């Protein structure tokens, strides 16, 4: 269970059980959305590798288990908050300086991806930094993605 | 903004543009920093996110402090206070020419902002002269945090195209994928080295080989005894054996024993021996100063 689609699978049921609105909603539709934007910025040479790895699916996650709804009202809003969460776990987490907006926006409305982008960092800043700083905070969030499956 | 007005513009960051500005409401001058977020430059506000991330974290005297952040319109307005020069600016107004008190006073500013970074887990990895601000009042802050980046996480590799070329540590120039805190304690060094002489670069190399052959040259050729990992990175190649013997006395003549010593300090070649930035400040070249 420290491989990546494992905890990407684990990510996935996380989402399932959190979003009980969303009733016909798959356990592997977050993980087709993570990969396909990863797979797609490799393949348009935005990045040299892939940024899913084990580390960033549990950084990912801390985002999601606290930005995410228990009360997202489709399956459309949960990947356009989701893909908010990637884009600023690229943005912090990647090893390339910039990351195009385009894979990662998928509601009409650009100025409310940007507002919850700063919702967001507003939010978690400081966990998305002691989750570097502080390896046991790492490694209870590690725990805790594990137990979601 | 509608809260700010703008007075003038300073020039352009890494990302956006900047201005100086007032509060309409306070009668505060501030900075500006505007990122346009209708792209036809794609990946812009990806590294001012960053950057929002990480100050919101890194409150400090010697780091540029990050008042608030407005978004309206296709517009994201980062506040910052206002600094009147940059390093870069402040040797073209002093003909390069800094009183040795001076010299110490940036250095000690700098270690500390930069200490704090370390401490609270980030790294710079853009240390130069342009990302230093100053104050009238003699004040010395870290700015420009586009490629910086929080450290501990673990991470396969960082990046090794990181650092302007003239600032890059032999360990990164050899194609280190992971290095910690003591990337910018080369640049540091780099940077005391203009300040203690004329303002200019120490090692300003055309590309990646006469990088390293101008600081192997100064500094003197590192063996395997000084440093074992050096001929197991992934773009190492044989340099020439320059001799560790040549004198920093004519490189630095603003710096009396003490400070060559801190200097060399900084400017190792061996990741792992380089000081760091909480060590320097106990160094004695500080020890008779002014703020604490
Ligand atoms: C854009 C060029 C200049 C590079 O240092 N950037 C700069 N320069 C600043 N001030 C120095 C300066 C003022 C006027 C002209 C030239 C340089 C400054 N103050 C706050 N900020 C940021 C953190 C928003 C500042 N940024």
């Amino acid at each position: 269970q420290a491989s990546t689609s494992e905890l990407l699978r684990c990510l996935g049921e996380f989402l399932c059980r959190r979003c009980y609105r969303l009733k016909h909603l798959s356990p592997t539709d977050p993980v087709l959305w993570l990969r396909s934007v990863d797979r797609s910025l490799l393949l348009q040479g935005w990045q040299d590798q892939g940024f899913i790895t084990p580390a960033n699916v549990v950084f990912l996650y801390m985002l999601c288990r606290d930005v995410i709804s228990s009360e997202v009202g489709s399956d459309h809003e949960l990947q356009a908050v989701l893909l908010t969460c990637l884009y600023l776990s690229y943005s912090y987490m990647g090893n390339e300086i910039s990351y195009p907006l385009k894979p990662f926006l998928v509601e009409s409305c650009k100025e409310a991806f940007w507002d919850r982008c700063l919702s967001v960092i507003n939010l978690m800043s400081s966990k998305m930094l002691q989750i570097n700083a502080d390896p046991h905070y790492f490694t209870q969030v590690f725990s805790d993605l594990k137990n979601e499956s | 903004m509608q809260k700010y007005e703008k007075l003038e513009k300073i020039g352009e960051g890494t990302y956006g543009t900047v201005f100086k500005a007032k509060n309409r409401e306070t009668h505060e001058i501030v900075a500006l920093k505007r990122v346009r977020l209708d792209d036809d430059d794609e990946g812009v506000p990806s590294s001012a996110l960053r950057e929002i991330c990480l100050l919101k974290e890194l409150k400090h005297k010697n780091i540029v402090r990050l008042h608030d952040v407005l978004h309206s319109d296709k517009k994201l307005t980062l506040v910052f206070e206002f600094c009147d020069q940059d390093l870069k600016k402040y040797f073209d107004s002093c003909n390069g020419d800094l009183d040795p008190e001076i010299v110490k006073s940036f250095l000690f500013q700098l270690l500390k902002g930069l200490g704090f970074c370390h401490s609270r887990n980030v790294l710079h990895r853009d240390l130069k002269p342009q990302n230093l601000l100053i104050n009238r009042n003699g004040e010395l802050k870290l700015a420009n945090f586009g490629l910086a980046r929080a450290f501990g996480i673990p991470v396969r590799c960082y990046s090794a195209e990181v650092v302007t070329l003239w600032y890059r540590p032999p360990d990164v120039l050899f194609g280190a994928k992971l290095y910690s805190t003591s990337i910018d304690m080369w640049s540091a060094g780099c940077i005391f080295a203009e300040l203690a002489n004329a303002g200019r670069p120490l090692f300003p190399g055309n590309d990646v080989d006469d990088q390293l052959k101008r600081i192997f040259r100064l500094l003197g050729t590192p063996t395997e005894e000084q440093w074992p990992s050096m001929t197991k990175l992934p773009d190492y190649k044989p340099y020439p054996m320059y001799p560790a013997t040549t004198s920093l006395v004519n490189v630095v003549p603003k710096l009396n024993a003490t400070g060559r010593d801190l200097l060399q300090n900084l400017l190792k070649c061996n990741p792992v021996q380089r000081i760091s930035a909480e060590e320097a400040l106990q160094h004695p070249y500080f020890s008779d100063f002014c703020p604490p």
